[PDB]
């Protein structure tokens, strides 16, 4: 009985590639598409509510979480390997920082500890790499707005705008068109609505759309007054009708 | 913990992963070891495929165990550091107890049986190493060298060597040390130890180190002209 | 046998108009006998500085300590951390010893580099956070110092004021208690430069 | 340690 | 690859069978017990002229009643030889005796078995204990990797063991003295040996009750040689 | 074949092959008898020697005051189980002021042998084992195979050649189990079967090995001169 | 192949031991099915008792993992069994840590989550089993949260599960189109019950006695089985429509 | 407070002649002011011709001879069924006895 | 069991090689080339970016070049996360030796620690090595400027400049040519740049594609200064050297 | 392939190979049975006499764990050794926590989820038994068999071994032929026949017959063996039916 798997399953071959790596990738490539974007003043990242049976409820399943009042994530590959890196990364939040300083981390370092548990599942003994791409957008008081992207390998990269999974490669080609550094967070969640069109099959709407900002602060999504200096998250999940009312002026 | 019995026995009675750590230590860079009537010399060849080095801070490749004892070694060096390490910790812990230093012999033993122990352990390689340590026991003027290797034998040599092409200086000093007759001094054990380098090495330029062990804790390491001075006299000598 | 009376001593910050200002004393002893009269008590890291009262092996131990984590937290976070922040840090690190604490009574002054705020706040041996608009007072001659503050203290004093108040609080009350004193130092520190200055005080 |  | 401790269809333990071929390749090591002592001599066998011989210690003291010799893959042996010393003084201790032979070889054989996935394989050497206690007298052993030992009236192990084995089954009898058992050592090592023997590249020791256990100084071992050349020559 | 790579592997017709391989060092083993009336238990046991300077390596070992055993096959594994006999039978006495049921040995080392057979990194144990011992429901003979199976005989023997002696014994059933307060009788008949079994020998001196336990005899091992009387 | 044996990826990016489980799932050859009431959430599985020897009574694939919460499996039994003592377990510890009940949706996932585990821990193996979990969850009302070999789980309007799975899924999509709702407009659960079996004999084209089926009810404040009786009850009205 | 020792009395007595030596001790065992039985022997016989009495705290007593007599027995499963001496029987008793040095028997022994 | 899958990461070939940290080598060598070039009054790190897109964020972005503490620095080619992982124990190895002394590690030091932990992946735990190569550049105060290099081995070396990463055999030879030890570090700029430009797989040399960074007493009067180069900077430093 | 190579391992079909190969073990051993009753239950197996030399009645195979429960399987026999062992553990700490004899349901899941739980690992080997048991409890009495891979089932009789299909066949017509109930004595006769029955697909070497049972009259709701006047009297029943 117990875990006798102490070696790793994730080794160098002769060509120096890390094959489960690569192979994790792979699965990222076969998954839907996600995106986010860069405003002057937020981030939008999005991705396609691709429903397994018309009967599932998929308003159940979010794609896109909340990680701190101030950060969000989204991923593309492996559903189930990206709801419990959520977990974690909620958790780490707190203990490797909150419990410490009395304040969430800035993006870049609650990023830094997300890649630090998907490295680790790439040489521990016993696991297979997480097969997930996330993106993460963030606000924070002394680096303002960013996005990030996080592989399987525990890389990551700060992006104006990017793209994972599926029609990555188109979508990035249409993004670089379309970016640039003047953009206000409507024209960005707008690009963003176009950039999806382009690779979802079937129907296109607030209901096969999950769409989520970091933005301005939302006092009356805090839950209380009579703190001054605490003026509520500034990540927003679009509802259904946001989304429908920026798709007639498409 | 990982457990793997990665050194077994195979068929013949052989086993491998001490054998392929032997032909990793042959891989390795030249050493050798002479002893005279009253000191010990360590000769090293440096393989001369690198400049742009940086000598001042590049790890030497003869170390200090403890003040009175050195170790050189052939193999690999990530593997030498572990025993150089646990080998330096061990002096020290054995002045603390026995309040005397390390003799040579006892030191050696403590290393072979280091090495032996990760020959028959779970989850970990033999090391890619073998030594030679020399210096002289304490209160002592009798020169003292031995060699150890990756399987966990150990003895001791009136002159050795290991490393790649030992078999031809080996050759060298078995027809050139008499052991009637040992290096009666420091220059002429330095000089042997040259010429057996030379049979095997290239230029003696910065290609060769020399670090001479007299007794009461005496140990210096000669500099590029002093060794070089040895190569230009010898090879005056061979034109015959 | 009381660990927090064993070698004297004593800090006290104070807010004034877009600064603040953190003394000491500089007394070391073992209880009668004095040791040491070259002994601070206040730290800095980066802008953020630290008074820390108590057993002095402590009050090194997390002078060290709290080097170490802010110099760790400025090459992750790429900034220096600010007073507000490095308060927190205090707090949990006390509290993490709850049941066999620091023997100290630390004193956190400094000001905000982003919102110009100044901040003092101070600490019990167990991490409580006492932030105050006006003073903190720390060490062996704390009721004295309680006592000097509450009635010499007024809001916005210019630094040079300032100064004289704090110098004030910290003399006077150290000539009242038998194992603080021995000299002692003020710094004044405005949004950026701090001015350091040595008191001349009685020497017994 | 102060109390409430 | 497969298990440490696997068996092969014949019933036995592969790694085991594999160490008794690194055994095979080992030096020469003979015992000859006898009522007047116990002799046990050994192959130096050098690699090289330039190591210095006298450093080659294939005998070893165990405790005042005990010897102990061995071959195969010499370092192995080291914390066998580790374990039995402090086995006889720990049950000296204990007791306020001297350990019996067969007690201290079935605590070394002990250790034998003891590898698997402990330590990862089994030792490579087979070692010839002996030793003399008031109750059996005077006792030859060896004990092999496989965790068995057997009591024998002599025995050879090494390279060179089975031409001397079959050598000694002529040449002992139950009344040898110890100095005709010492020669014979001497004279079955040097037709097994590759090289020529001399006091240099063999060894003898001795157990006896009155003086215990003896490694033989070069001197003494030299004019053993020269009085078996002599002895042999003159029929 | 495939399927013999270690204990924790079934072949696909529900064999465990390195539990057969361990039973096959039994039969590579010199053999050993055991027999009982009601009153005596009996082992005989031929033991081997290395060569003519060697000894005979001992085959009966003594696990309490009323009970031991003789073995067949890898000797350190029955130094292991006999250890663990010991044990039991000190802590039942110890604990309970209880000699240890013949029968409850049986259980005990059937149980200790079959976790070497379901877990990875183990092996079987290599050895065969006859017990004998006197209880409070009188003498008893089990035989242990590293299988775990354990078995109450009248009579049986193991190891190279043992057929002979388990035929005789199967015939000469009627007349050895009733052969009460005679200890030498017994033993005789022990000695006649374990003579079914030699080929090109016959039993020495120090060669054959006997031992006895019964009603108000405590288990005795008899070797050399001391076996003389039965040659 | 050993990337066929163990959770670790194939070159294709896929875990063939994940698939293999699914593939698992059907072994028994049952089919289930679960729809929402207005009050209530019910769950019908086929009971199939080939053995004349069997104990018809303690055969079922659907269990009371706590007071408010029943779970169907579809999988063998012993992985069905190992999947419903941890839920047990889980729920009750929950109540005990928490102060009140764990609700289904919250149990669905911790499943996945263990699931998800022996997918990417090489030690443990999947289980050959789904989960399909129902309730009437006192702040979201009926509930079915299904789980699944690789971890995964969601929230249905309705479902099924088995070898005729996609039967009975498109029978019962092509309800919900024309109804034009998320669930069954009715009363009380024991017509939810009637469309239920109903809609699965026309989509499995057969007819059921009370032996058949196997039926668990979920309502406010307590899920349970119905006996042969209560089903026979339910089938006789069925007929009399 | 729970106390884990008591105090049994009695006494014993060891004389030793040229071929022959006794050991003696009355039967008498008690607690406080009360007999606890008039005929409860505390000299044993160990096996190899070793009589052993632990005088003192009865329980430590009985176990620590318990102990002994186990003693005996193994030191014939692993020595060849050889004879413990009298002299390696004390020095055996001192490291059963001195094992628990922070946690004593109450006992005198006398073999 | 287990054993079936076991690829065994620390064994030697017949020919007693580390397959493992030969392969790992392998894989370093298509990473972006990384250079150090040490002068007698500073120290230059620069390092090529593996092919950028026109989307990432450059400015707020460290991929090569990471502070170990105020003196010491590290250019990094191979796994990212994998040198991460090295990088925050590095740090903290610093600060343990720091609190423990009252004074800054000397480089070699830190080096040896990190360098024996690569070891140990090598030796023991049936574990992949690191697939990380770095450059070490740092000042104490009793060597001065150094710069050291260590691999997936554990094995590491000191070096008056080097390369590590893609193409460090025609870079190497680039720096053998032209490197001179008087050298000032305003030299040492143009020749790493200079060396990047020749041994780059691009098509041209661009500010987006490069991390930089100095080391120097340049701050005020015996005492030392990182900087790590804004891609403004590299942009000017870039034109200032006519490589653009 | 190679996917029968290791436990806990699915091959494409779903199946878990080595659980399979453990049942032809079982499938390879002699035959046991259980009958449930009136109010109780009957178990019985066949003991093949491998020789003259086995001592009669003196190698029991039945087990019982608590007071109330009988266990016998067929396969290897220190398995299913292991699996009481097991069990007697499972009811004596159910027994210590909540006062009451471990009700039988209960025990199954016990034996059953370890059982199971020997599928999950590659470190471990299925069992090579399947395990007939029950007892009588406070609702009456149940039989269980329990196979390999640690499926269980409530039946009304059982049987496994050699004979399992022969013993299956008896067993069916007394399921029909007494729908009312079988009493307890009725089903030791039964029993007996059966064992007699499925003999026949194992008949080289001839048996020895061994019987026990839980009744809430007969044994007071208690295990015990079935000897003497009683288990001779359901010999000669037996010896009646196969001539
Ligand atoms: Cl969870
Ligand atoms: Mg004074």
């Amino acid at each position: 009985m117990t875990d006798r798997y102490s070696f790793s399953l994730t080794t160098f071959s002769p060509s120096g590639k890390l094959g489960q790596i690569d192979y994790a990738l792979t699965a990222v490539k076969q998954g839907v598409t996600s995106l986010g974007i860069k405003a002057t003043n937020g981030v939008v990242i999005a991705t396609e509510k691709k429903s397994s049976s018309p009967l599932a409820m998929s308003e159940t399943l979010s794609k896109v979480s909340l990680l701190t009042p101030d950060i969000g994530a989204v991923y593309s590959g492996m559903g189930p390997d990206y709801r419990v890196l959520v977990d974690k990364s909620r958790k780490v939040a707190h203990t490797s920082y909150k419990r410490i300083y009395g304040e969430y981390p800035p993006t870049k370092l609650l990023v830094s500890e997300v890649a630090k548990i998907m490295q680790e599942a790439t040489q521990s003994g016993g696991v297979r790499p997480f097969g997930v791409s996330l993106l993460i957008a963030g606000h924070d008081e002394f680096n303002g707005f960013s996005l990030y992207q996080v592989d399987p390998s525990g890389s990551y990269f700060p992006w104006k705008a990017t793209a994972i999974g599926k029609g990555s490669v188109a979508a990035k080609t249409f993004l670089e068109k379309r970016w640039n550094d003047e953009l206000e967070l409507e024209d960005a969640i707008h690009i963003a609505l176009l950039t999806l069109k382009e690779s979802v099959e079937g129907e296109f709407n607030g209901d096969t759309i999950e769409l989520a900002i970091i933005g301005d602060e939302n006092p009356d999504l805090l839950g209380y007054t009579g703190i001054p200096t605490d003026k509520g998250p500034r990540f927003r999940k679009l509802t259904s009708q946001e989304i429908n009312d920026r798709l007639e002026a498409l | 913990g990982y457990d793997r019995a990665l050194s077994i026995f195979s068929p013949d009675g052989h086993i491998f992963q001490v054998e392929y750590a032997l032909e990793a230590v042959k891989r390795g860079t030249c050493a050798v070891g002479v002893k005279g009537k009253n000191c010990v010399v360590l000769g090293c060849e440096r393989r001369s495929t690198l400049k742009l080095q940086d000598t001042r801070i590049t790890p030497s490749k003869v170390s200090k165990i403890d003040s009175h004892v050195v170790l050189s070694f052939s193999g690999l060096n990530a593997d030498s550091r572990i025993l150089i390490e646990k080998a330096r910790v061990e002096a020290q812990s054995h002045r603390l107890t026995l309040e005397d230093p390390v003799t040579v012999e006892y030191l050696t033993r403590y290393v072979a049986g280091v090495q032996q122990r990760y020959t028959q352990s779970g989850g970990v390689r033999p090391f890619g190493v073998s030594t030679l340590i020399a210096g002289f026991d304490p209160r002592d003027d009798e020169p003292k060298l031995y060699q150890t290797e990756p399987s966990g034998i150990y003895s001791s040599w009136s002159a050795q060597t290991i490393g790649r092409n030992s078999k031809t200086v080996r050759e060298f000093l078995e027809k050139n040390y008499d052991r009637k007759e040992p290096p009666a001094t420091v220059e002429e054990c330095v000089k042997l130890t040259v010429r057996s380098l030379l049979e095997v090495v290239q230029t003696g330029a910065k290609n060769i180190e020399i670090t001479v062990v007299k007794p009461d804790s005496d140990i210096v390491a000669l500099s590029s002209e002093e060794i070089n001075q040895y190569v230009t006299q010898i090879e005056q000598e061979k034109q015959e | 046998s009381d660990p927090s009376s064993i070698n004297g001593g004593i800090v006290v910050a104070m807010t004034g108009k877009d600064c603040v200002a953190i003394a000491c004393d500089l007394r070391l002893g073992s209880q009668s006998l004095g040791v040491s009269n070259k002994f601070e008590k206040i730290f800095h890291y980066g802008h953020v500085f630290l008074g820390i009262t108590g057993l002095a092996t402590d009050v090194t131990t997390l002078n060290e300590m709290f080097r170490y984590k802010t110099n760790l937290y400025k090459l992750k976070e790429e900034r220096a951390i600010e007073p507000e922040t490095f308060t927190q840090l205090v707090s949990s690190s006390l509290y993490e010893r709850r049941f066999g604490p620091y023997f100290v009574g630390p004193v956190v002054a400094g000001i905000n580099s982003k919102s110009g705020k100044p901040f003092i706040a101070g600490f019990d041996l167990i991490g409580c956070i006492d932030e105050a608009k006006d003073f903190i007072v720390s060490g062996t001659a704390s009721d004295q110092l309680f006592g000097m503050c509450e009635s010499l203290y007024e809001p916005n004093l210019e630094p040079e004021d300032l100064f004289e108040t704090i110098s004030q609080a910290l003399l006077n009350a150290a000539d009242r208690d038998a194992l603080s004193g021995w000299g002692a130092v003020v710094y004044i520190i405005k949004k950026d430069e701090v001015v350091k200055r040595y008191l001349k005080m009685r020497q017994d | 340690a102060p109390a409430x | 690859d497969r298990g440490v401790s696997t068996f092969s269809p014949e019933g036995r333990l592969f790694q085991v069978e594999y160490s008794l071929e690194a055994i095979k390749l080992g030096s020469t090591a003979i015992g000859i017990a006898t009522k007047e002592g116990v002799v046990l001599g050994v192959e130096k066998r050098a690699t090289s002229p330039l190591l210095e011989s006298d450093s080659i210690e294939k005998i070893v003291e165990i405790d005042r009643h005990i010897g102990c010799a061995m071959s195969g893959l010499t370092a192995d042996a080291r914390s066998m030889i580790e374990h039995a010393r402090t086995a006889a003084v720990t049950h000296n201790l204990y007791y306020d005796e001297d350990i019996n032979v067969e007690s201290l070889t079935q605590s070394v054989c002990d250790l034998a078995l003891r590898f698997g996935e402990l330590m990862s394989r089994p030792f490579g050497v087979a070692l010839l204990i002996a030793g003399h206690d008031a109750d059996d007298g005077y006792q030859l052993f060896h004990a092999e990797p496989s965790g068995t030992f057997y009591r024998y009236n002599a025995k050879a192990i090494g390279s060179g063991s089975e031409g001397a084995q079959a050598e000694l089954l002529n040449e002992w009898h139950s009344s040898l003295t110890l100095k005709e058992a010492e020669l014979l050592v001497l004279k079955i090592l040097k037709q097994v040996m590759e090289e020529k023997l001399d006091e240099n590249n063999a060894q003898l020791s001795c157990i006896t009750k009155q003086d215990g256990f003896k490694i033989y100084d070069n001197e003494k071992t030299a004019e053993l040689i020269k009085e078996l050349k002599e002895k042999e020559a003159a029929e | 074949n495939n399927y013999d790579g270690d204990t924790v592997t079934f072949s696909p017709t529900g064999r465990l092959f390195q539990v057969e391989y361990a039973l096959e060092a039994i039969k590579q083993g010199s053999v050993t008898v055991g027999l009982r009336s009601n009153t005596h238990a009996v082992l005989v046991a031929l033991k081997r020697n290395a060569d003519e300077l060697s000894s005979y390596q001992k085959k009966i070992i003594k696990c309490d005051e009323h009970m031991g055993l003789s073995l067949a096959g890898l000797a350190p594994d029955a130094r292991v189980l006999s250890n663990y006999l010991r044990q039991q039978c000190n802590y039942s006495s110890l604990v309970f002021n209880r000699k240890l049921a013949v029968e409850r040995a049986g259980h005990l080392l059937c149980d200790k042998a079959q976790k070497n057979t379901q877990s990875y990194g183990g092996r079987p144990y290599g050895v065969g084992l006859l017990i004998i011992g006197y209880d409070k429901s009188g003498a008893h003979l089990l035989e242990f195979q590293p299988s775990g199976n354990v078995t109450e005989l009248y009579g049986t023997a193991i190891g190279a050649r043992s057929q002979g002696a388990k035929t005789y014994l199967e015939r000469t059933l009627d007349t050895f189990i009733k052969i009460d307060g005679n200890p030498d009788e017994l033993i005789k008949a022990g000695v006649e079967a374990i003579s079914q079994s030699l080929r090109d020998e016959s039993l020495t001196v120090d060669n054959l090995s006997i031992a006895i336990v019964g009603k108000d005899t405590p288990f005795t091992i008899y070797d050399g001169e001391a076996v003389a009387k039965y040659i | 192949g050993y990337d066929r044996h163990i959770t670790i990826f194939s070159p294709e990016g896929r875990l063939y031991q994940v698939e293999y489980a699914f593939k698992a799932t059907n072994q028994t050859n049952i089919n289930s099915l679960a729809v929402r009431g207005k009050d209530c959430t019910v769950v019908i599985s086929q009971k199939k008792v080939p053995d004349k020897l069997l104990d018809p009574t303690t055969v079922s694939y659907i269990f009371c993992i706590s007071r408010t919460i029943g779970m169907v499996v579809n999988g063998p039994i012993p992985d069905a069994r190992n999947a419903a003592l941890r839920a047990k377990a889980e729920a009750a510890e929950f109540r005990y840590k928490y102060g009140y009940d764990m609700p289904c949706d919250v149990l669905a996932k911790r499943m996945a989550n263990l699931s998800q585990i022996y997918t990417q821990r090489a030690y443990m193996r999947p289980l050959g089993v789904i989960l399909t979990f129902v309730s009437v969850d006192e702040e979201l009302g009926p509930s079915i949260y299904k789980t699944d070999p690789a971890g995964y789980y969601v929230g249905y309007k309705a479902t099924a599960t088995g070898p005729k799975q996609q039967e009975i899924t498109t029978n019962l999509e092509n309800h919900f189109k024309k109804s034009k709702i998320d669930h069954i407009n009715e009363e009380s659960w024991e017509k939810v019950v009637e469309f239920a079996i109903t809609h699965m004999i026309d989509a499995l084209g057969t007819e059921f006695s009370k032996n058949d089926l196997e039926v668990g009810v979920a309502t406010k404040d307590k899920f349970f089985t119905l006996s042969a009786e209560n089903i026979e009850e339910r089938l006789v009205a069925i007929a009399e429509q | 407070q729970f106390n884990p020792y008591g105090d049994n009395g009695g006494t014993i007595l060891g004389i030793a002649g040229e071929d022959f030596a006794v050991l003696a001790g009355d039967t008498r065992n008690i607690t406080d002011y009360s007999i606890n039985s008039r005929y409860e022997p505390k000299v044993f016989d160990c096996g190899d011709n070793i009589v052993m009495s632990a005088n003192g705290f009865a329980a430590d007593g009985d176990a620590l001879v318990k102990r002994f007599k186990n003693s005996v027995k193994w030191y014939h499963f692993d020595h060849n069924d050889k004879k413990l001496s009298i002299n390696s029987a004390a020095r055996n008793i001192q490291h059963l006895l001195y094992g628990k040095r922070f946690f004593p028997y109450y006992v005198h022994t006398i073999i | 069991g287990s054993r079936r899958y076991d690829s065994r990461t620390t064994i030697f070939s017949p020919e007693g090689r580390l397959y493992q940290v030969e392969y790992a080598l392998e894989s370093i060598s298509h990473a972006g080339t990384a250079i150090g070039i040490m002068a007698s009054d500073g120290i230059v790190l620069a390092a090529e970016r593996k092919v950028t897109s026109t989307l990432l964020e450059q400015d707020t972005s460290t991929e090569k070049l990471y502070k170990l503490n105020d003196k010491i620095a590290v250019a990094v080619a191979g796994l990212t996360a994998d040198a991460e992982i090295l990088i925050n124990t590095a740090r903290i190895h610093a600060q343990n030796y720091l609190k423990t002394y009252n004074e800054d590690i000397p480089v070699e030091i830190l080096v040896r620690r990190l360098s024996d932990i690569k070891q140990g992946y090598t030796q023991h735990g049936g574990l992949r090595p690191f697939g990380v190569s770095f450059i070490y550049a740092g000042y104490d105060d009793r060597y001065g400027y150094q710069l050291y290099t260590s691999n997936p081995s554990g094995n590491y070396t000191g070096w008056k400049a080097i390369s590590v990463g893609a193409n460090t055999s025609a870079a190497q030879t680039l720096l053998q040519m032209d490197y001179k030890d008087d050298m000032k570090v305003d030299d040492a700029i143009e020749l790493a740049l200079k060396t990047l430009s020749k041994t780059t797989d691009s098509s041209a040399l661009t500010y987006d594609r490069l991390e930089f960074a100095t080391i120097r007493k340049g701050a005020n009067d015996g005492e030392v200064y990182q900087k790590i180069f804004k891609p403004q900077e590299i942009k000017d430093i870039l034109v200032k050297t006519g490589i653009t | 392939t190679g996917y029968d190579l290791s436990n806990s391992v699915f091959s494409p079909d779903g199946r878990n190979f080595q659980v399979e190969y453990a049942v032809k073990a079982v499938e390879n051993g002699t035959t046991s049975i259980g009958i449930k009753c009136n109010d109780g239950v009957v178990f019985a197996v066949e003991k093949l006499i491998t020789s003259k030399l086995l001592v009669p009645q003196k190698n029991v195979k039945i087990q019982v764990v608590d007071r109330h429960i009988g266990c016998v399987y067929s396969g290897l026999i220190p398995d299913g050794r292991h699996l009481v062992n097991r069990g007697r553990e499972e009811a004596a700490s159910f027994k210590k926590l909540y006062k009451t004899p471990i009700p039988i349901p209960a025990f199954a899941d016990r034996l059953g989820q370890y059982v199971q739980a020997h599928t999950l690992y590659n470190s471990v080997r299925p069992f090579g038994v399947s395990t007939i048991f029950g007892g009588v409890d406070k609702n009456g009495a149940h039989l269980y068999m329990l196979e390999p891979s640690g499926s269980y089932w409530g039946y009304k009789g059982a049987a496994t071994g050699k004979g399992r299909q022969s013993a299956k066949a008896e067993l069916e017509k007394l399921v029909d032929h007494h729908p009312e109930g079988l009493s307890a004595r009725e089903a030791v006769k039964q029993a007996a026949k059966i064992i007699y029955l499925a003999h026949e697909d194992n008949k080289e070497k001839d048996f020895e017959l061994e019987i026990s049972w839980c009744s809430l009259s007969e044994t007071n709701g208690l295990h015990k063996f079935v000897k003497g006047d009683l288990l001779q009297e359901a010999i000669d029943f037996a010896q009646k039916e196969i001539n």
